């Protein structure tokens, strides 16, 4: 499990590279290998908390700040391939997997990692004698991984944008009757005590409520048809754009209203 | 003990989807791939007998795209021979021989022999393919047309082949080798 203590053990490690950088000593195999570790750590931590969102962000920052520095440092025998290949192989296991919107940040980070091994390895090549065939072969495998990955990541963000979009059409439309309906339901719930005659009485109460919202019976049928699948897709995870889980939870409340009123008759009559 | 043998480097270039990567696979495994076809073939070196003495043939595939444009140049150093491929059923791939591949190679490999390879020989007499092209005022490249392209770019030999049927395939690499032993 990733604990906070582990996380700062790993952070002091990066800072070490950042200083060796500052003073022109950066072990480039060291820092790239170590970065791969950070990525799996941050990945594990992201998906069982145990760590507070304060650090997660500064850790992410600190990773990116290290990538930054590496890009700036590159401007100034198969050794690397040997060190850095494991990372490509692990990241290659993500491509064959199935992705949700909580995975976005993980993939953005992996992409940045391939971006970075590529820039670093082509730079060492463009100057350091002709490239071996093992390295040329790795380089191409890297480029294919980076472009497959960009393609999935773009699919994922493209899909999310359209969920955001769908979300706010449905939120906007609901509110023709959100108001009437919520309040109707509040009145119905507040008044409800078995025998024949108790059943007729509860029937009547429900019929009154159905009447109150009869201008939207139809709309509320159609809403849940549209909104239930969206909610299944968006699921219940804490890990997505904050505004998106906000809108998501707003839609769940709206949907539970309609679904109550769409059920009310078969439930009480 | 040990003995020397010739080791030759070979680099293949040409437009996307002209058949470069399949050429290499079909030649080196005798199997045209079903589905899945990497962008660039895994770097790979073949021992071929020629006139009774064996030769080590290093096959370097390429692509171009965007990452692949910073990558391709790194294949050129110490190249002994290079194949320029184009598809016989894609005149645009033919045009880029003069426009792109010939100049790029002569830049990076002055003095190295070039073979021109017209690819997809099997599709030239396929009426589906021919009709598709008729459907947009195109027709396959012919031999005298490719032969003249080869003459103009100073190619040492022009060769047609079909990775799918293996028809010209072994000849392409024998001539690539031969061109390096003068
Ligand atoms: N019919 C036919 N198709 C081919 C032949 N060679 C390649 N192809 C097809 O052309 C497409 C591109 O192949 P590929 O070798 O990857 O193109 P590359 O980018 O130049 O390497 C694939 O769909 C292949 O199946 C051939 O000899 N005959
Ligand atoms: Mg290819």
């Amino acid at each position: 499990r990733i604990t906070p203590k582990k996380l700062r053990e790993l952070s002091d490690l990066l800072r070490t590279h950042l200083s060796s950088a500052a003073t022109k000593q950066l072990d480039m195999g060291g820092v790239l290998s170590d970065l791969d570790t950070m990525l799996v750590a941050l990945d594990k931590a992201e998906r069982e908390g145990g760590v507070d969102k304060d650090q997660l962000k500064s850790f992410n920052s600190l990773i990116l700040k290290t990538y930054r520095v590496i890009e700036d440092y590159v401007k100034g025998s198969n050794f690397m391939l040997s060190i850095v290949e494991p990372s490509l192989q692990r990241i290659q296991k993500h491509l064959d997997q199935t992705h949700s919107f909580s995975d976005i940040g993980s993939l953005v980070r992996a992409h940045k990692h391939l971006e970075t091994l590529l820039e670093v390895l082509v730079t060492l090549s463009q100057q350091g004698q002709p490239v071996s065939s093992e390295t040329y072969g790795f380089l191409n495998r890297l480029a294919e991984a980076k472009i497959t990955l960009s393609q999935q990541l773009n699919t994922l963000q493209q899909q999310q944008e359209s969920a955001k979009a769908q979300l706010s059409i449905l939120i906007n439309r609901s509110g023709s009757w959100a108001d009437v309906a919520r309040q109707s339901l509040q009145r119905f719930d507040s008044t409800r005590p078995y025998t024949a005659i108790h059943r007729q009485m509860m029937a009547a109460h429900a019929a009154i409520t159905l009447q109150e919202v009869s201008e939207f019976t139809d709309d509320m049928r159609n809403f849940t048809v549209d909104s239930i699948p969206l909610l299944i897709q968006l699921g219940r995870s804490s890990l997505m754009d904050e505004h998106l889980v906000e809108q998501r939870e707003k839609l769940r409340e709206l949907t539970t209203i309609a679904e109550r009123l769409n059920r009310l008759e078969r439930e009480w009559m | 003990g040990s003995k020397l043998m010739q080791a030759i480097k070979c680099v293949v270039v040409g437009d996307g989807a002209v058949g470069k990567t399949c050429l290499l696979i079909s030649y080196t495994t005798n199997a045209f791939p079903g589905e899945y076809i990497p962008t660039v073939f895994d770097n790979y070196s073949a021992n071929v007998m020629v006139d009774g003495k064996p030769v080590n043939l290093g096959l370097w595939d390429t692509a171009g795209q965007e990452d692949y444009d910073r990558l391709r140049p790194l294949s050129y150093p110490q190249t002994d021979v290079s194949l320029i491929c184009f598809s016989l059923v894609s005149p645009a791939s033919f045009e880029n021989v003069r426009a792109k591949w010939y100049p790029e190679v002569r830049h990076h490999c002055p003095n190295t022999p070039i073979i021109l390879v017209g690819t997809k020989l099997d599709l030239r007499d396929d009426k589906d393919t021919i009709e598709k092209l008729k459907e947009k005022k195109l027709t396959p490249i012919t031999y005298p047309q490719g032969l003249a392209m080869a003459k103009e770019i100073g190619a040492v030999k022009y060769l047609e082949c079909s990775a799918l049927t293996q028809r010209g395939l072994k000849t392409v690499f024998d001539e690539a080798i031969r061109a390096v032993l003068c």
